[PDB]
């Protein structure tokens, strides 16, 4: 069950490029295991044995080999792989991307010890979701609508707010008692940081909040570590202490950059752009780490938050991040330069599972209907406004008017609603049904005769 | 009346919740303090040596 | 540049047998 | 010439195990390595060593584990138990994996029998076999109704054949329990309710015929304008958004398949999760009765969570349970959930091994492994004496990054397949479901398809030619449009850019969560089909023949006139044909056609 022998230390270094030390005369070497090098000056630095063969073992370090020597440096191999000191405690607490704390803490004393690379839940005890989280966000609980248990993510941009809407989220996260929020974050400024970190104390929601901030100094190779860190401890919440955790992985593409240079450190093949041929497993390792299963009341739903490079939905960031998870939230740079808040362009952006979550016992029958019609009506009136400016201000049908008075009425009043504005999903189908009221009875196609003669006269 | 208010809540909780949180657990370390270490140094002295699976 | 580099880190192992 | 029994780890990087002391193993034999015993397979021998791809996660291998060889490839177990159970690829069932270790995960070092030896199932032999009577192999010696609606159809394995010395009384019997005897040469061979066939050997069969019946799928665009066939081999790319699952998801309910079996191969957890969820509250009535549609389906879950190379297993034991239901007589569908995320397992295995890559980084040898289980299709006329006849029909949804169909994993499938039903995302922001592009799209089905259609539905065939007519000159004149004008159309342009703003709006557009969309007959698809047509065509007679003389019809009173016949167009798509009768709706059509002839 436990480790008794005492532990080996080698400082039998061989070889070293790169980020990889390559050890000789190793006794048995494991893989996936964590080594502790010493360096010569004094200083500590972890590594994980990534390739064994033989007696040797290749293990890249988390914070670069500068200094490590092929003579004095000592490397002592603890017998087992990478685990956390996981407890209730970590809620409150603030970390670093290896393990530590920040705000002059503690360590933690380790309820148990969980391995950050998890294991796949069994896909038949996987129960579907379906209590729909209303966000108080009208893009979001109108049309593109999360369940309790979804991986969705925020396929945002460079200079967008999606550090803001994040915090939005936050604090207007409840049911249509609270939740247990989990925020890793990789990649980030010192700014980003103290947004989060101080909107968290504002609110007062830092009594069940847990940090992981990594920033942008911090190594790369920890990176990779920092969402299995932040997501072993939701698994540690929700499927032990029955809580319904919200995991934020802000700044994806963070994630996958620390990855990419791994992999070109390695000279793993190459997918599309230099990414590794294994982006999308690794990928999938963080993102179906999501849901909730039969035995258990407590779930993790995670929002990943992603900017994708020149406005690109088919770059490899949000391109394999749309196989894996359940449809995505899609702000855009057109809709911030004319000031609107939450800039959510609702045409590329989908929630797979607002199927089961909205209907008659859920919000209100008429809701898979206006969502529809409200799709639709916003891309026609895009196509007509592509056809204005080739053909004319004039030179149009008299029903293609209605479409612009449509957009100019849609994106003003019903997306746009300020930074601390709750709708419930009541008011915006009462704000959706509105915008509708400009067309006529039969020009709806998408909403059939009988919820017509319920809500359109109103 | 938010300033003067404030400190109100200070002393109500800076030595009142937390101060009784620690002899809280202090008496309850105390109470079990010589169970744990007969089982720590049980462990530190049952030396099992033994070889690797892979002999 | 992956297949080329895959073939110098070939030759070279080859190269390090013949010594 | 010792062959020594065990071997021993030499190096393990990633999923690849090198494993020394292994000299007398064979090529895609089965290992197991570890002291959890991970489940391998050998791909390589360079001499005294041997590289295993694992099936498991190798995290926490060290270097002196015993590997233990087994002599055999990697096989599955065939036989009852297997319809509405769920396994992982290596087929270890997740329903007692679940019951066995009483927790949310799988263990990584389970061996669990594929099928459960303490279930008793009501055998019944054949009636016409004696002892003493001569058996080849493939012949149905007993039948074993696992359900109310599959007789599982027990068959001697296709090797071995003799004579009949014992054949078990019926009752109810395990699967361990032995029911035929066989004496060949004086030798005798015992057999039970269940056999092992390696997933890697094409099972063997009498002789291939071709394919002259349709698979019916529900959707209207897919059985009208690109049909398939059963026995055919299908692909749908298309890019996240659009509705690879859906399509997938309507053609395991409410196909006229005889069984199904559906293969997640590197897919969400979820939608593996929604399949067990809503099939057993949907029934289907094949002989008055009504049963759930679990009872004739069989998953393959091995979702991207789960470990990589096993996504390659759970491709091959799919269609070996295919292939088995094939040789009872079924009509098997095949639903790959995703072959782009085997070929993302091929290219990670073939980066450990240092192998050369093809182009974007895929091995050389991708284009053969998915022309060797595409070819596994096909209806055929099955081995045995009860001369049978099965089908097996592989609907794999390719996943190209970008949404880009110069992919080597779609330019390998469409080298292969027969039908293709690229959807398209365009057509999913604005919401246009089922998303097939009905430009690039066919399907090579259609000299099978025509001696069917002149049989049953004899006006088809030129309807479909003229619908696939006026979706084409839309495109041309939908150029001129967003370029000159609408402006400078003739009248007989302008009569085509809204007939077809009817097909694409009600005959190929379908809802599927809708009562009247969830599933549309074929002679509901036929029904809307020939009014539309015609219409264009009436249409077309007040044009032509009232070209020039006379104060003639120039559209804009047609819409005028008919503006309630325009509404009985685009309404037939509600016209319920579970709760409408055949005879009722198909009357109902032919009273439009009676309108229309009034009003033109
Ligand atoms: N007939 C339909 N009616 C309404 N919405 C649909 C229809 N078909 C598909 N969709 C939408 O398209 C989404 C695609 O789901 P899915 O197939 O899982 O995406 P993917 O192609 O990446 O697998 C569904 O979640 C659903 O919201
Ligand atoms: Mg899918």
């Amino acid at each position: 069950n436990y480790l008794s022998q005492p532990r080996l230390t080698y400082k039998t270094v061989s070889g070293v490029n790169g980020p990889l030390v390559i050890l000789d005369h190793v006794k048995f070497p494991r893989y996936a295991e964590i080594v502790h090098l010493t360096l010569p000056d004094g200083t500590k630095r972890s590594g994980q044995v990534l390739e064994v063969s033989g007696s040797k073992a290749v293990v890249q370090v988390f914070e670069g080999t500068s200094g490590i020597d092929a003579k004095k440096t000592s490397c002592e191999f603890t017998g087992d792989i990478l685990r956390t000191p996981v407890s209730e405690d970590m809620l409150g607490r603030v970390f670093n991307g290896s393990g530590k704390p920040i705000d002059r803490g503690p360590v933690v004393l380790a309820e148990d010890f969980l391995d950050i690379m998890g294991q796949p839940i069994n896909p038949q005890c996987r129960i579907y979701p379906e209590e729909m989280i209303q966000t108080g966000i009208s893009a979001i609980d109108g049309m593109n609508s999360i369940a309790r248990g979804q991986k969705i993510p925020i396929f945002s941009a460079a200079g967008l707010p999606h550090n803001e809407i994040a915090a939005q989220i936050c604090r207007q996260a409840g049911l249509v008692e609270n939740f247990a929020i989990v925020f890793a974050a990789m990649g980030v400024n010192m700014e980003t940081a103290r947004f989060f970190k101080s909107d968290f104390e504002e609110n007062g929601s830092m009594d069940n909040v847990c940090l992981f901030l990594n920033l942008a100094n911090d190594p790369t190779i920890e990176r990779i570590i920092t969402p299995r860190l932040a997501l072993t401890t939701a698994e540690f919440l929700a499927y032990q202490c029955e809580k319904h955790v919200l995991v934020i992985l802000t700044d994806m593409s963070s994630y996958a950059e620390a990855l990419r240079e791994v992999s070109a450190a390695r000279e793993e093949v190459p997918g599309r752009r230099g990414f590794p041929g294994y982006m999308y497993t690794d990928l999938a390792t963080i993102y179906e780490r999501a849901g909730r299963v039969e035995g258990r009341n407590g779930s993790i739903t995670q929002i990943p938050i992603l900017t994708m490079p020149n406005d690109d939905i088919t770059h490899p960031i949000p391109d394999l991040t749309g196989y894996i998870t359940e449809g995505q939230i899609y702000v855009d740079r057109q809709l911030h330069n004319r000031q609107i808040y939450p800039p959510i362009n609702v045409l590329p952006s989908l929630s797979r599972l607002m199927k089961s979550a909205i209907g008659e016992g859920m919000t209100r029958k008429d809701h898979a209907d206006v969502s529809n019609q409200l799709y639709a009506c916003y891309a026609i009136g895009k196509d007509v406004q592509a056809m204005k400016a080739v053909v004319g201000e004039e030179a149009l049908t008299s029903d293609d008017l209605l479409y612009l008075e449509f957009l100019q009425k849609f994106e003003r009043n019903f997306i746009a609603q300020g930074p601390y504005e709750n709708r419930t999903v009541y008011e915006t189908l009462d704000i959706g049904w509105q915008l509708l009221r400009i067309f006529p009875k039969e020009m709806l196609k998408r909403i059939p005769q009988s919820t017509l003669s319920e809500f359109y006269p109103r | 009346q938010a300033a003067m208010g404030s400190q109100g809540n200070l002393s109500a909780e800076v030595e009142q919740a937390t101060r009784r949180q620690v002899q809280g657990m202090q008496s309850s370390q105390q109470r079990n303090r010589e169970r744990v270490l007969a089982q720590l140094l049980g462990m530190v002295c049952d030396v099992r040596p033994q070889v690797h699976p892979n002999y | 540049f992956y297949r080329l580099k895959k073939i110098q880190e070939k030759k070279k192992i080859l190269k390090e047998k013949s010594d | 010439d010792k062959e020594s029994t065990f071997g021993y780890v030499h190096g393990v990087s990633g999923p690849v195990v090198t494993a020394c002391d292994m000299a007398g193993a064979a090529m895609y034999e089965l290992v197991r390595v570890g002291h959890s015993e991970l489940v391998g397979e050998i791909i390589r021998l360079e001499g005294d060593m041997a590289t295993i791809q694992v099936y498991e996660e190798t995290s926490g291998v060290s270097v002196g584990d015993p590997v233990l060889r087994t002599g055999k490839p990697l096989s599955v177990e065939l036989g009852p138990g297997i319809m509405g159970a769920i396994f992982d690829g290596i087929q270890r069932p997740l329903s007692d994996i679940s019951s066995q270790t009483q927790s949310i995960y799988i263990p990584r070092g389970v061996n669990v029998s594929a099928l459960s030896r303490d279930v008793k199932w009501d055998f019944t032999p054949c009636k016409n076999l004696r002892v003493g009577s001569h058996i080849t192999g493939g012949d149905i010696y007993g039948i074993v109704n696992e359900n109310s609606l599959i007789k599982h159809k027990i068959m001697l394995p296709p090797r071995n054949r003799g004579t009949v010395t014992y054949i078990a009384p019926p009752g109810n019997y395990d699967t361990s329990d032995v029911v035929l005897e066989l004496e060949f040469e004086g030798i005798k061979e015992k057999f039970s309710m269940v056999q092992v066939w390696p997933v890697r050997q094409v099972r063997p069969v009498t002789e291939k015929l071709p394919a002259n019946h349709p698979l019916l799928t529900g959707q209207r665009v897919l059985d009208a304008l690109f049909p398939c066939v059963q026995g055919g081999t299908t692909a749908i790319p298309g890019a996240f958004g659009c509705g690879k699952t859906v399509i997938s998801q309507s053609l395991s309910k409410y196909s006229n398949s005889d069984v199904i079996i559906y293969v997640g191969c590197g897919e969400r957890g979820n939608e593996m999760s929604e399949v067990l969820r809503d099939f057993p509250e949907l029934t289907m009535e094949v002989d008055g009765k009504v049963e759930s549609i679990m009872k004739r389906t069989a998953l393959v879950a091995n979702t991207s969570n789960m470990p990589v190379a096993a996504r390659e297993a759970s491709i091959y034991t799919g269609i070996t349970l295919s292939e088995y239901f094939r040789d009872m007589g079924y009509h098997v569908s095949m639903m790959a959930d995703s072959t782009s995320r085997w070929a993302e397992a091929l290219r990670e295995i073939s980066g450990r091994l240092a192998e050369m890559p093809a182009d974007s980084g895929y091995p050389a040898y991708l284009g053969a492994r998915l022309a060797s289980f595409y070819e596994r299709a096909g209806r055929v006329k099955c081995l045995g004496n009860p001369e049978r006849e099965g089908s097996v029909s592989i609907v794999g949804a390719v996943s190209p990054p970008g949404g880009d169909f110069s992919d080597p994993v779609t330019s390998a499938t469409l080298g292969i397949v027969q039908v293709f039903w690229g959807l398209d995302k365009k057509l999913a922001q604005r919401k246009h479901f089922p998303s097939v592009n009905w430009l690039i799209s066919y399907s090579k089905y259609m000299r099978a398809l025509d001696e069917y259609y002149d049989k049953h539905f004899t006006e088809f065939v030129p309807l479909r030619t003229k619908a696939k007519e006026i979706l084409q000159e839309e495109e041309d004149l939908a150029e001129i449009v967003q370029l000159v004008g609408k402006a400078s159309l003739a009248e007989t342009d302008k009569i085509t850019l809204e007939v077809a703003k009817l097909i694409k709006d009600d005959f190929l557009q379908q809802n599927g969560y809708t009562p009247y969309d969830r599933f549309c007959p074929f002679y509901k698809t036929v029904g809307m089909l020939s009014n539309m047509i015609a219409f264009y065509d009436m249409a077309r007679r007040a044009v032509e023949t009232t070209a020039q003389s006379d104060n003639k019809i120039t559209w804009s009173i047609i819409r005028e006139h008919m503006g309630e016949i325009l509404y009985k167009l685009s309404s037939m798509k509600f016209k319920d044909p579970v709760k409408d009768g055949e005879a009722k709706i198909k009357a109902d059509y032919a009273q439009l056609l009676e309108d229309m002839q009034n009003a033109f």
